[PDB]
RNA sequence: AGGCUAAAUACCGGCACGAGACCGAUAGUCAACAAGUACCGUAAGGGAAAGUUGAAAAGAACUUUGAAGAGAGAGUUCAA
RNA sequence: CGGCUACCCACCCGACCCGUCUUGAAACACGGACCAAGGAGUCUAACACGUGCGCGAGUCGGGGGCUCGCACGAAAGCCGCCGUGGCGCAAUGAAGGUGAAGGCCGGCGCGCUCGCCGGCCGAGGUGGGAUCCCGAGGCCUCUCCAGUCCGCCGAGGGGCACCACCGGCCCGUCUCGCCCGCCGCGCCGGGGAGGUGGAGCACGAGCGCACGUGUUAGGACCCGAAAGAUGGUGAACUAUG
RNA sequence: UAUAGGGGCGAAAGACUAAUCGAACCAUCUAGUAGCUGGUUCCCUCCGAAGUUUCCCUCAGGAUAGCUGGCGCUCUCGCCC
RNA sequence: GUAAGAAGCCCGGCUCGCUGGCGUGGAGCCGGGGUGGAAUGCGAGUGCCUAGUGGGCCACUUUUGGUAAGCAGAACUGGC
């Protein structure tokens, strides 16, 4: 029942705009909006508030 | 009682360990016992294979282990009803069922 | 007594080799009358390497070993070793260049074999070249050794660099008095 | 139960015993230790000095070369 | 069960022949070649003993 | 070995490699770790400085099994997939890349060395060193992230 | 906040069983033997020493000194 | 006839009775009447270092499974879609986390204490550094000529390992200024130049077994206490009703 | 016949409590621990000390440095310098 | 304590964001030229692991307290 199974998916070219749009600065900014999220819907609210 | 730059020794030695001292001197005994245990179920017990039941296909709960893939217990209610058997005629096909297992 | 110098008898030298390798024994009565027959300082260092220990003989790599062939002047000669080449896993090009040593592994006689390369052992090294001409004689990197990184003048005192022995490397494990100038002292 | 409390007796022997060494052996010394003013002087120097002294040097060189 | 030096064994999963450490090791018929007594110094057979 | 030890050797000599004056008889210093601070913290400082006192936070119920991430470097990049792959995938055939996933090879985090050379690769991972990202970007690969 | 349930697991007591790079009568269990016996303490309890003739008793008939113990001859046994 | 010798005796000289505590023992210091047997550095776990072997960026099945029921077989052999796992290949931080390649050439933005485009080299440099390479030169019985021949070397070069120094890279803090991108333009991320802290990188040397030494914890080289706790047995002696 | 162990009993000596009493006896924890006495088992060869620095409720002890041994490694002379 | 050389002298040039009338100073880097540079003796450097020691005493000399001590305490060297 094991079945590992071998998606190998190997033949393709490299291919346009997201070789350029894939880099280091989308895992920085997914951590970011993370750790920022809540506050941000907070001061929204606040602003939303205050008029 | 310490020494020259050896490393910081906490051993847990201090309790009285010499009573409970479980040495396997029958682990080949344990498998002759194990042995002989699994060919008198295959003789004695019925032409149903060995390992009898089974088992799903199930990812491991972990962010390191669920790249990979592990038999698991039993088929989650829900994918035998959709298979399409009772519940105690699957046990009794050999079919594994855990009524725990979500989907 | 008459000497009022003090005795040092034996100096630090190890003759006969420790290890019962038949092989290894071979090898230094060979090496050994080529090198007091032959006057040949290559067979000297090579007699000398061959007493020398398991520890002091460390594994050559595949990439050090093409490095230092080639730097110029180094076209057809050919790479002796004392102690064993062993595959590296990081290069991708390997030249047609020639080895002699001592226990190649498998990986990396394979390897050769497929670049064009040809790997000898020290008896075809002394029937190709009693004088050694034509060698360059290659060693490894001995104080690369984990064991000489807990080795200094202290573990900590002027900071000493010098990896003092703890379980594990992590929180809680010798990181409160000494190594910080929080908590006491720093160092 | 006084006991003897300080002597330098047999103590020179000792040091001679293992022939009392100068450090002996410092060939280019350690930099450590000198005005930071200093070191943004030298090391900012030989920077630029793996910058920029190749064409001067060479073309130096070769006239020296050529005049010798 | 075990192979050569050209293939592995095909009965055991992960197993070589160990590489030898002389190829041909007739040490009398080394030094016996001509390559090596080509390059010797010079039988030297004289005793030198202590003179009074 | 017994008879390879010291103590049949020593048979003979009185004190048996241990003085006459010193006479070491049980426990003559303490058992163990005794005198960390009192007697003996020049053999506890000056051979294992940072042993007292506390260092910081105290994460309850910590398990080695959330932050799992074995790191693979750009040497190790290429022999994660055979050389005949490589090669036969990148000799002067066309601009395809052979893929080369770590994670079906057991590594999340790729970090970024030296020895990456022109032929192109598209590499799936889970989290990215930027120095490794730029090293991929300068010899014309692509950077995926997968989960 | 009610309940049952075999398996793998443990066993220096017991019933039979097999093996040992172990000890060989001051050793190995305290105990190779009428050993938890003799014996000691009011009692709780403590606790030993002690194996070997010969192949087979064929254990020395008979004479003689002595009241006997014990001898001197003789005899059995490959050898008293 | 010769004969040293665990036989005895004599003679000349020297010679206090051993073991340990001690600065000092033959001691008016202690133990020893004599003899036979027993009698004291072991074993386990952990660590460190050295040595030996196998494999070597890997290594190890000690946990189980497979073989027909074999005395030695409680052995041995095999697993490989049994490598889960231990150690090592990555460190630095208290942590969120981050995480080790740089250099050259040509063109350009004011080569401006400044960024972009194409190509090339690739773990940097200096001083030492076994070994190795090129080689001036002269050297072999009476004339030019030659090839290995007897036969070294002035001087020069590439430089193993390792040492010293400089430089570079990573991580946490410190100072100073400018720029870039948007699955959405924000108390968003990333970058630069110097100064420090690290058990780091700067072509990796570990894993497993065995042996030796040392340390630690366990009765721990052997023997030794005044003491404490738990549970029971005694007023047949004596004390008092 | 009653009082049984930190209990009894005492015209009081801390006396008696089965030859033991300023805390009985037997067994177990227990081979309690000891920086303190005593002892520590075959031969030959080679090298061979210290009673000193600093610290400790340290002063009969230990840690550190020093003195010492073992294992090697890197080189050098061996053919006017 | 220091020096009695090839790790030293001398010449020529590049760099500097240090300094600054000045191509001024100072450091670094590169290239080149000459080793016969006090006496005597010696083959040197370096890494790891570790036992014992941690009660001392005596003597020439220099000395502190004490009347003095085979008393107590220091210095150099030698010895037990
Ligand atoms: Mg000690
Ligand atoms: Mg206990
Ligand atoms: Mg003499
Ligand atoms: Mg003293
Ligand atoms: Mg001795
Ligand atoms: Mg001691
Ligand atoms: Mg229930
Ligand atoms: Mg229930
Ligand atoms: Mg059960
Ligand atoms: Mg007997
Ligand atoms: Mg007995
Ligand atoms: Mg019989
Ligand atoms: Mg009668
Ligand atoms: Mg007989
Ligand atoms: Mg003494
Ligand atoms: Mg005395
Ligand atoms: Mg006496
Ligand atoms: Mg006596
Ligand atoms: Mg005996
Ligand atoms: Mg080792
Ligand atoms: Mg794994
Ligand atoms: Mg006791
Ligand atoms: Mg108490
Ligand atoms: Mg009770
Ligand atoms: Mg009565
Ligand atoms: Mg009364
Ligand atoms: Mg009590
Ligand atoms: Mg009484
Ligand atoms: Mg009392
Ligand atoms: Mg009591
Ligand atoms: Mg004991
Ligand atoms: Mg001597
Ligand atoms: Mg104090
Ligand atoms: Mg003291
Ligand atoms: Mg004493
Ligand atoms: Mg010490
Ligand atoms: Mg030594
Ligand atoms: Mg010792
Ligand atoms: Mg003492
Ligand atoms: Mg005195
Ligand atoms: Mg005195
Ligand atoms: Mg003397």
């Amino acid at each position: 029942p094991v079945r590992n199974v071998y998606k190998k998916e190997k033949a393709r070219v490299i291919t346009e705009e997201e070789k350029n749009f894939k880099a280091f600065a989308s895992l920085r900014m997914a951590r970011a909006n993370a750790r920022l999220f809540g506050i941000r819907a907070k001061r929204a609210k606040e602003a939303a508030e205050q008029d | 009682a310490p020494s020259r730059n050896g490393m910081v020794l906490k051993p847990h030695f201090h309790k009285d360990w010499q009573r409970r001292v479980a040495t396997w001197f029958n682990q080949p005994a344990r498998k002759i016992r194990r042995r002989k245990a699994r060919q008198a179920k295959a003789r004695r017990i019925a032409p149903r294979p060995a390992s009898g039941p089974i088992r799903p296909i199930v990812r491991c709960p972990t962010v390191r282990y669920h790249t990979k893939v592990r038999a698991g217990r039993g088929f989650s209610l829900e994918e035998l009803r959709v298979a399409g058997i009772h519940k105690k005629v699957a046990r009794t096909i050999g079919i594994s069922v855990d009524p725990r297992r979500r989907n | 007594g008459v000497d009022i110098r003090h005795n040092k008898d034996r100096k630090v030298r190890r003759k006969e080799p420790k290890s019962q390798d038949i092989y290894l024994r071979l090898l230094v009565k060979l090496y050994r009358f080529l090198a007091r027959r032959t006057n040949s300082t290559f067979n000297q260092v090579v007699l000398k390497r061959l007493f020398m220990s398991r520890t002091n003989r460390p594994p050559l790599s595949l990439s050090r070993m093409i490095r230092k062939m080639k730097l110029p002047g180094r076209e057809n000669k050919t790479a002796v070793v004392v102690g064993t080449i062993t595959d590296d896993v990081r290069v991708q090009e390997v030249p047609k260049l020639k080895v002699c040593a001592l226990r190649v592994t498998s990986r990396a006689r394979s390897r050769i074999l497929r670049a064009g390369g040809k790997i000898l052992t020290f008896d075809q090294l002394a029937l190709d070249s009693p004088k050694g001409c034509g060698t360059v004689l290659l060693s490894g990197p001995r104080k690369g050794r984990e064991v000489y990184r807990h080795f200094g003048k202290a573990p900590g005192t002027p900071h000493s660099h010098t990896k003092p022995y703890v379980r594990s490397k992590g929180r809680k494990f010798e990181r409160a008095r000494g190594r910080r100038a929080s908590r006491g002292y720093k160092n | 139960a006084k006991s003897k409390n300080h002597t330098t007796h047999n103590q020179s022997r000792k040091w001679h015993r293992n022939g009392i060494k100068k450090p002996r052996s410092q060939r280019y010394e350690s930099l450590k230790g000198v005005d930071p003013k200093f070191l943004r002087n030298m090391r900012f120097a030989k920077k630029h000095n793996k910058k920029g002294l190749k064409k001067m040097q060479a073309n130096n060189a070769k006239a020296m070369s050529a005049r010798a | 069960l075990y192979g050569t030096w050209r293939k592995a064994a095909s009965l055991k999963s992960n197993y070589n022949l160990p590489m030898h450490k002389m190829i041909n090791t007739d040490l009398s018929r080394i030094l016996k070649s001509p390559e090596i007594q080509r390059a010797l110094r010079a039988p030297r057979k004289k005793i030198h003993r202590r003179v009074l | 070995p017994s008879r390879l030890r010291k103590t049949r050797k020593l048979r003979g000599h009185v004190s048996h490699g241990h003085g006459r004056i010193g006479k070491h008889r049980k426990h003559p210093g303490g058992r163990g770790n005794a005198g960390g601070l009192h007697h003996h913290r020049i053999n506890f400082d000056k051979y294992h400085p940072g042993y007292f006192g506390k260092v910081g936070m105290k994460h309850y119920h910590l398990k080695r099994n959330q932050s799992f991430c074995p790191t693979v470097n750009l040497d190790k990049l290429w022999t994660l997939v055979s050389e005949q792959t490589r090669v036969n995938a990148a000799k002067n055939k066309t601009g395809a890349a052979p893929i080369i996933d770590v994670v079906r090879s057991g590594y999340y985090k790729v970090l970024g060395k030296g020895k990456l050379p022109k032929q192109p690769v598209i590499v799936k991972a889970k989290f990215f060193s930027r120095r490794a990202e730029e090293k991929i970007k300068s010899v014309g690969g692509a950077c995926v992230l997968v989960a």
